[PDB]
C-alpha cells in the first residue's frame, strides 16, 4: 500500500579488542560496510557498486569519533562493565536440499553482545576453511547483534555438519548440528 | 552530487555527569566496553514523511537518542544526560542534525530508490510431503518458497479446488542475510490417493499468482 | 474536579499465522506464557504534541505496535503479522484507535495536570565527608539530596566561592518507587583545615537555590 | 517551556499462574493499579483519589481481553516457551540513615520476567511480615519488569537486614545484605 | 606588490596530557581556534565573527582523528619519545610606554615543544591574575610552537614586572624581568 | 552571506611500517607524544596560483607531506612511509585531497578576502632620544612605529633635509599577536642644539608618507 | 665529450637592515658564525617538472629563500629582508636566477642521468633467528638486506606459503653514506620444528623478486 | 616510482675557524666536494669521475662570496651568536659481520652545528689512525649537518671498538661502543 522503508547507519568501537565497524542497512539487509583495516567500501552485493559509491575515509573518521567517545564513556561510568550476552545459534540450509546438488549451510548467530565471536565450521567433525564466508556484525531492533556465516557444501547422506560458535558469554563453545534427511 | 552516499555526522562527547557506575557484576566474565550508535531513517510513502531516530548505546543500555520529531537530544538514562545538555546548548550542531533528515535521509533514499527500493527476485516454489517410514501421528504437506525479495509474501493451500484455512503452520519469514528470504508453509493433512493439492504463492515480483500442484 | 480516567480499549486477536515456534532457553526451566501490552502517551509541551505508542509483547518479544504517527498497526515480528492484517482491516477499530490520542491521552493528561504535573516536593539537603581511608586514594565530600519530586535536579560544588567542575562523581537519580527521588553528589578533593565548601541545589520546588556550606 | 511527560497503561495476563494486572504510570511512577482479584482501584498515594477516579471494571474487562488473546498467542506459537529472565536486586535506604530515626528499607527488583517473584524480608536473619509493603509489577522501557518491596525499620548498629528474592530464573534464591554504616 | 598570503590550519593532540587544539592562521596571525573542551569557535578578534562562521564540531572531529592517529604513531615508533625543547622568553610593551597611560605587557614564549607551558605574571614580585589573557599554541615555520601572554598595566616608575615560564624542557622556571625606563 | 569556512579533512592512519627506535631524548625528561598537523595554503596574487602543503609531525619530526604541485603524499622520513603507501593507494581519497586546493584554500580565501586581506590599521609614529643620566648626552634617536597592519612598513631617517643611510639599527618587525605590529628604527647620532631630524614612514594604510620632526 | 657540471652563482649581500639581535643566549658556549646556503633542485618525473629552492641560513636559522615557483626572493626572517629588497630590484640578477632552473638544474640533471639516476646495486639477503640467552627456544626471525641502491626496497615475510602482515618490526632504511643502504626486517613469531618461513625482497635492481627460505 | 630526485649544492664559510666547504648532493648522498685549501674536486666514488667534470675554481669563487657575505651578516646581526647544537652519534657496521671477513665500522654523526667536530676511533681502548676515512659535512633537510666516519676492520670476538665524538655543544666527549655479537 505505502512505500515504507528504513535505512540505518550502524557503527561502533569495541575495547579491549580495538574493533570497529561502520555499515548501512536497508530494511534489515546490509548495503555495505567499511573495513576499518583496509579503508575500503565493501558492498554486500557486487552489483550495488554500479549504482552508488561511498567514501571510506569519512567512515574511518566516524569510527575515530566513536573511539574518542568510548574513552569518555569509560570515564563517565568508572569502567563499570556489563555481563556478556551469549548468542542463540541456528543452522539451516539456504535452500531446499537435494543430494549431489551444491547448496549452502547458514549459521545464524543472533541476540548477542559484545560484537565478537569465533565461528568454526565442521564437516564430519573436521574443521573446514574452503568455501566458508561471513557478514559483519549486523544490527537488530535493540542493543544486541546478529551475524551470518556460510558454508558451501555437497548434499550427501554420508557427511554431517556442525557450526561451532564461541563467545565470551558462553561457558563452553556452542555447537549446532546439521545433517541431511530425505 | 546525488550518487555519493552521505554519512550522518557524529558529535563529540565531553566531561561531566560521572557516575559510580555500579553495573551488574560479572566477576569472572571478561570486561568489554562498547560505544555503539545507530542512525535510523524511517520512511513513510517514500520521502513524503521522514523521521530520524538516532540511538546511542554504551555496552547493553541505550542512554540517549535524537528524534527528528522532537528536535533535541533526550537522555534515556543518567549516563546520557551530559551529552544532551552539552549538545543541546550547541545551536550550530542542532541545526545541522535537524537537517540530516534531508542532507542524509531523503538524500540517501533517492539514491537507493534506483536499485534497492525496486529490487525484486521471484520465488522458487516446490511442494512435497514429510514424515514417511519414520513417524506416527499426521503426515504434512510442505510448500517451500525460497529465494525471493522483498519479504512480504502470501501463500495459500488448496484441496480439490477448495482452499484450506486451518491446519496451516509456517516457519515464518526467514531472512538469509544475502538479500533473499525463504519459508515453509505447511498444511497438516493426510494425503489420500484420490486428492489434488495446490500451493498458491503471491509475491510483488510476480505478474500473477504462482501455483504448484501435488497429488499422491 | 473529580474527572473520570478513561482506558485504552484492547482488540481481540483472531486465528491464522501459526508458527513452528523459534526455540529458546528451556528444557529444565519452568514454562510460562505472557500476553503483555503497554500503551504509552508521549507528551511535548503539555498537549501541544502527543504521540501514542502501543506495544504488544508475548513472553520476551515485542511483536506488534501502533504508532499514532503512522496511523496503522505494524508487525515487529512475524508472530504479530496476523493482528496487523486483521485490525488494519477493521476501519471502525482503526478510527477508534486513531482517536485515543484525544479520547485517552489528552483526556487523562488534562486530569493529571491538576495534581501530578504540578506535584512538587522539596529536597532535604545535607553535606558530610566519608572514606576514612587516607590510604585508598583521595578525600570525598558528599552532598546528599533526598526525598524530592520531580526528578530533574541540579547539584553543583563550590570551593571558597569559585565552583568546581572536575572530580565530581554521583549515584545519579535514584527512583524510590513512591514518587520521591534521592541522589548523592560527591566531590573528590582534599579537605584542609582552612577551606570552605558549598553545595548548591537548584530544583523546581525551590523558589531560589538552596545552599549548604561545610568546613574542616 | 518544556513540559514533556509520559503516561503508560500497562496490562498483562500470565499462565499458568492465572495472574493479571492493570496499571497507569506517570513519568515512571505508578498512579494506580487494579486488583484483578478484588476489582478495586488502588491508588499508589492516598491523596490521588481526591483528584480523580477510575472504574475498576474497565481494567477487568481489559484483562479478560488479554486472557483471551493469550490463548490465541499460545496456539499461534505452538506453546513454545522462552527462558526465564532473572532479576537484579539492590537494597537501599529510602533516605539518609540516622540511628534511632524511623526509616524505610528498599528492595528494588529489576529486569526480570515473567512477572512473578517471591520476596522475603529478613531482620537479623528472621523473616519479617510486619511493616512490609510492595508495589505491583511495574513497567520498564523494554519487555521486562521492575518492582519495589518496602520495610519500615528503626536504624541501629545492633541489627542487619537481608532481602531474599526467588524467581524461576534463579538457580537458587538471591539474598542481598544491608546494615548500617556510620 | 603581488597579493601573497598564507592560510594555515594547525591541529594537534598531546599525550599524556590529553590536550588538543585546532586553529586557523592568516599570515602568521590566529583567525580563531576551537576550544576542545568548550566545543566553541573562538575568534581572535570579536569583529571577525560578523564576517564568517565555523562549525566547532567539525574541528572536534578532526581532533578525534589526530587522537586515533596518535595511538598508531606511538605503536609505530615503539613508544620512543624525544627530548623536550625549552622555550626562549621575551617581555616587551605592546606600544610606547607613557606614565599614567594604559598599556599592555607582552610575554613572548617561542621555539618550544611539547605544547604545554605554565606561565605566571608577577607585579612587584606578586602573582597577578587580573587583566591577564593568552593565545593558544600558535604555529611557527617548523615543528616548534610559540605563544603570547598578556598583562594590562598602568606605567609607573614605582612598579616592576615579571613573566615566569615553566616547561618540561627547563631545569628551573625561567623568569624574565621588566620595568619602566625614562 | 552564510560564509562558512571549511576545514581540511584528515585521513586515518593504518598499521604496519613499525620501527625499532633509539636514543632520542628520553631518560630523565618526561615522555610525551604529539600528533601534529599543519595544512598550509600558499597564495600568489590571490587565487591565481595556489599551493597546498600539508605537513605531518610526530613529536619533533616531520615525517610526511602532501604537496598539491606534486599530487600525492610523500614520506619525509621512514616513520611516514606506511601512510604514504596507504593513502596514495586510495584514489577516492587522493582525489579529495587534490581538490582541497579549491574546496578549501580558494574557498576560504574568498571568505577572508572580505575582512582579512584588506584589513588596515594606521601606525602611530613617535620620535625621541635615549640615554641621558644627568646634563644629558644622547647617542641614539628612536623612531617608534607602532600598532599597524599589515607588517610591510618602510622607515627612513633625515637630517636637515638630507637622508641618512648609515648608523641605522632596528629591533625588526615585531608581531604583537593581536594583529598589530610594532618596530623601533634607531639612528646613531650626536644631537646638536642646531639640528633637525625627521622620520618618514611609508605604509599601505597611508595615502601619503607620514613624517615626525624632532629637534634638540 | 665529458659533460661539465655548472654551479649556482651566489650573489653579494649589501648593507642596511641592521638588527639589535636578541640580547644574550648561552654565554659560556664558544661563539661562532655561519653563512650557509643550499640550492636544491627538485625533480618530478625527471626534467618534466623542475623546481628550484635556494635557502640561506645564518647560524641556526633560515632567513631567506628563492622559490622558482615564486620567481623572486622572499625573506623568511627580518635578517634576510635587506637581501630580498636588494636582489629583487636587480633585474639582470633575477633573470639569471630564474634561468638557473635551466642552465643549472636541468643541465646537471642530464649529466647525472647517465650514471647516477640509473645506478643499481643488488642487495644481499640473509635470514636468521635471534634471542637465545638461558631460557628461550623461539623468538624473532631477522631478514637482513644490505648493500643495495637505490633506497626504495620492499621486504615481505611468508609463513608456509601465506604472508605475514602483523608482528613485523624493522630498523627502517639505513643510509651508509657511501651510496649504499641496509635494513633489518624482523618477524615476531614462535619458530616450531615443522615450519617454513621465507623473506621476499623486491628492488629495482632485481629482474624478479628474491626470496630466502628458513626452517627450524 | 616516478623518476623523483633531488640535487643540492651546499656551501658555507665558518668563523672563527675560517673553514669553507662546497659540495653536491644527489638524493642524500654526496657526488663530490671541493677542498677549499687544495682547490681540487674530490669525487665520492672514483668512478664518478669518468662521467663528469667540475672546475674547482667555481667552488672557490663561491666560497669567497660566502666569506664576504658572512662579515656582512655578522654586522647585520651585531655579532650575536647562537648556541652550539650537539650531535647524535650511532656506531654500526656497513654490512652483516662475519668473523675473519673484512668489514667497515660506520660512525654516523647527526643533527649538529656549527660544522666542526673531532672524531676518534678506538680499538680495544687505543686510538686508531690507520684505515680510517670520513666525509665532509653533509646537508640535512633543516639547518643542521651530518657526517660519516669510517674504519676498516677485521671482525674478531676479542676486540671492541668505540667512536668518540667531541663537539662544542657537548659538555664532555661522546663515546659510542661497538663489539661483535652473532
Ligand atoms: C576467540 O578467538 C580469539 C583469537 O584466537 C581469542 O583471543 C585471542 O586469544 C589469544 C590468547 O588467549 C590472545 O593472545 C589474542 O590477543 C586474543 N585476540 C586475538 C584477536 O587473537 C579468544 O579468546 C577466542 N575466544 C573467544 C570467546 O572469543
Ligand atoms: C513462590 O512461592 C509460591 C508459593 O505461594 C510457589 O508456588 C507454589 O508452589 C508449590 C510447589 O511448587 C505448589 O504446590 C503451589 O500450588 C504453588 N502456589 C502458588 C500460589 O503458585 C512458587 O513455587 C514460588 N516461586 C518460585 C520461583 O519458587
Ligand atoms: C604545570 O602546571 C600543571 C598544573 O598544576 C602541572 O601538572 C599537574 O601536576 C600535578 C603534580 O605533578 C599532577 O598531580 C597533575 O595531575 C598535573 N596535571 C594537571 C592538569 O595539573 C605541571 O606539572 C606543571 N609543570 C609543568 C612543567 O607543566
Ligand atoms: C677539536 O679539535 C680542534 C683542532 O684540533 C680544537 O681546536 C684547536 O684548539 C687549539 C687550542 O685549543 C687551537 O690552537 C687551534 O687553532 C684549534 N683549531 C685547530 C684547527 O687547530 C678543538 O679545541 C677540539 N675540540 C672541540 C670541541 O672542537
Ligand atoms: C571505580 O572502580 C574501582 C575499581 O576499579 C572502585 O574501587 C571505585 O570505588 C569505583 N569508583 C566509584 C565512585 O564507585
Ligand atoms: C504518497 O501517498 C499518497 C497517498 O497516501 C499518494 O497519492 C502519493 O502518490 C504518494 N507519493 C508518492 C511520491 O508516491
Ligand atoms: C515545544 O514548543 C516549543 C515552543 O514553545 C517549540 O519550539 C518546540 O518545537 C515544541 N516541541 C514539539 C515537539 O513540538
Ligand atoms: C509443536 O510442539 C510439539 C511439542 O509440544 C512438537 O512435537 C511439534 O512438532 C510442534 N509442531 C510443529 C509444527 O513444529
Ligand atoms: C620498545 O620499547 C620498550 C620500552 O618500553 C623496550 O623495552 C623494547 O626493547 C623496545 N623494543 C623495540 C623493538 O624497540
Ligand atoms: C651590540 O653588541 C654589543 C656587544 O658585542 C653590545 O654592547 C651592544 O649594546 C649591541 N648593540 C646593539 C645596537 O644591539
Ligand atoms: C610523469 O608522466 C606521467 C604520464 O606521462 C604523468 O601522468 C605524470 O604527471 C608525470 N609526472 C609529473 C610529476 O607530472
Ligand atoms: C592579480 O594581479 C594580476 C597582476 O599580474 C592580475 O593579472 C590578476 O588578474 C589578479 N588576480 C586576482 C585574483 O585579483
Amino acid at each position: 500500500i505505502k512505500e515504507e522503508h528504513t535505512i540505518i547507519q550502524a557503527q561502533f568501537y569495541l575495547l579491549p579488542d580495538k574493533r570497529g565497524e561502520f555499515m548501512f542497512d536497508f530494511d534489515g539487509d546490509e548495503i555495505f560496510h567499511v573495513d576499518i583495516e583496509k579503508s575500503e567500501t565493501i558492498w554486500r552485493l557486487e552489483e550495488f557498486a554500479k549504482f552508488a559509491s561511498f567514501e571510506a575515509q569519512g567512515a574511518l573518521a566516524n569510527i575515530a569519533v566513536n573511539k574518542a567517545n568510548l574513552d569518555v564513556m569509560k570515564e563517565r561510568s568508572n569502567n563499570t562493565p556489563d555481563a556478556n550476552v551469549a548468542p542463540e545459534v541456528t543452522v539451516l540450509s539456504r535452500s531446499p536440499v537435494n543430494l549431489g546438488e551444491p547448496n549452502i549451510l547458514i549459521c545464524f548467530i543472533d541476540k548477542f553482545s559484545p560484537p565478537v565471536v569465533n565461528v568454526t565450521w565442521l564437516r564430519n567433525g573436521r574443521p573446514v576453511t574452503e568455501g566458508v564466508s561471513e557478514t559483519v556484525f549486523l544490527p537488530r531492533d535493540d542493543h544486541l547483534f546478529r551475524k551470518f556465516h556460510y558454508l558451501t557444501f555437497l548434499p550427501s547422506t554420508d557427511d554431517f555438519y556442525d557450526c561451532e560458535v564461541d563467545h565470551w558469554g558462553l561457558e563452553e563453545p556452542l555447537r549446532k548440528h546439521w545433517e541431511f534427511e530425505e | 552530487g546525488k550518487k555519493v552516499i552521505t554519512a550522518f555526522n557524529e558529535g563529540l562527547k565531553g566531561g561531566g555527569g560521572s557516575l559510580v557506575g555500579g553495573g551488574s557484576g560479572g566477576g569472572g566474565s571478561r570486561p568489554w566496553f562498547l560505544e555503539y550508535c545507530k542512525s535510523e531513517c524511517h520512511f513513510y510513502n517514500g520521502t513524503q514523511r521522514v523521521r530520524l531516530l538516532v540511538r546511542y548505546f554504551y555496552n547493553l543500555e541505550e542512554n540517549l537518542r535524537f528524534d527528528s520529531d522532537v528536535g533535541e537530544f533526550r537522555a534515556v538514562t543518567e549516563l546520557g544526560r551530559p551529552d544532551a545538555e552539552n549538545w543541546n546548548s550547541q545551536p550550530e550542531f542542532l541545526e545541522q542534525k535537524r537537517a540530516e533528515v534531508d542532507t542524509v535521509c531523503r538524500h540517501n533514499y533517492e539514491i537507493f530508490d534506483n536499485f534497492l527500493v525496486p529490487r525484486r527476485v521471484e520465488p522458487t516454489v516446490t511442494v512435497y510431503p514429510t514424515k514417511t517410514q519414520p513417524l506416527e501421528h499426521h503426515n504434512l504437506l510442505v510448500c517451500s518458497v525460497s529465494d525471493f525479495y522483498p519479504g512480504n509474501i502470501e501463500v495459500r493451500w488448496f484441496r480439490n479446488g477448495k482452499e484450506e484455512k486451518t491446519g496451516i503452520v509456517s516457519t515464518g519469514l526467514v531472512r538469509n542475510g544475502d538479500w533473499t528470504f525463504q519459508t515453509l508453509v505447511m498444511l497438516e493433512t493426510v494425503p489420500q490417493s484420490g486428492e489434488v493439492y495446490t500451493c498458491q504463492v503471491e509475491h510483488p515480483s510476480l505478474t500473477d499468482p504462482v501455483t504448484v500442484e501435488w497429488k499422491a
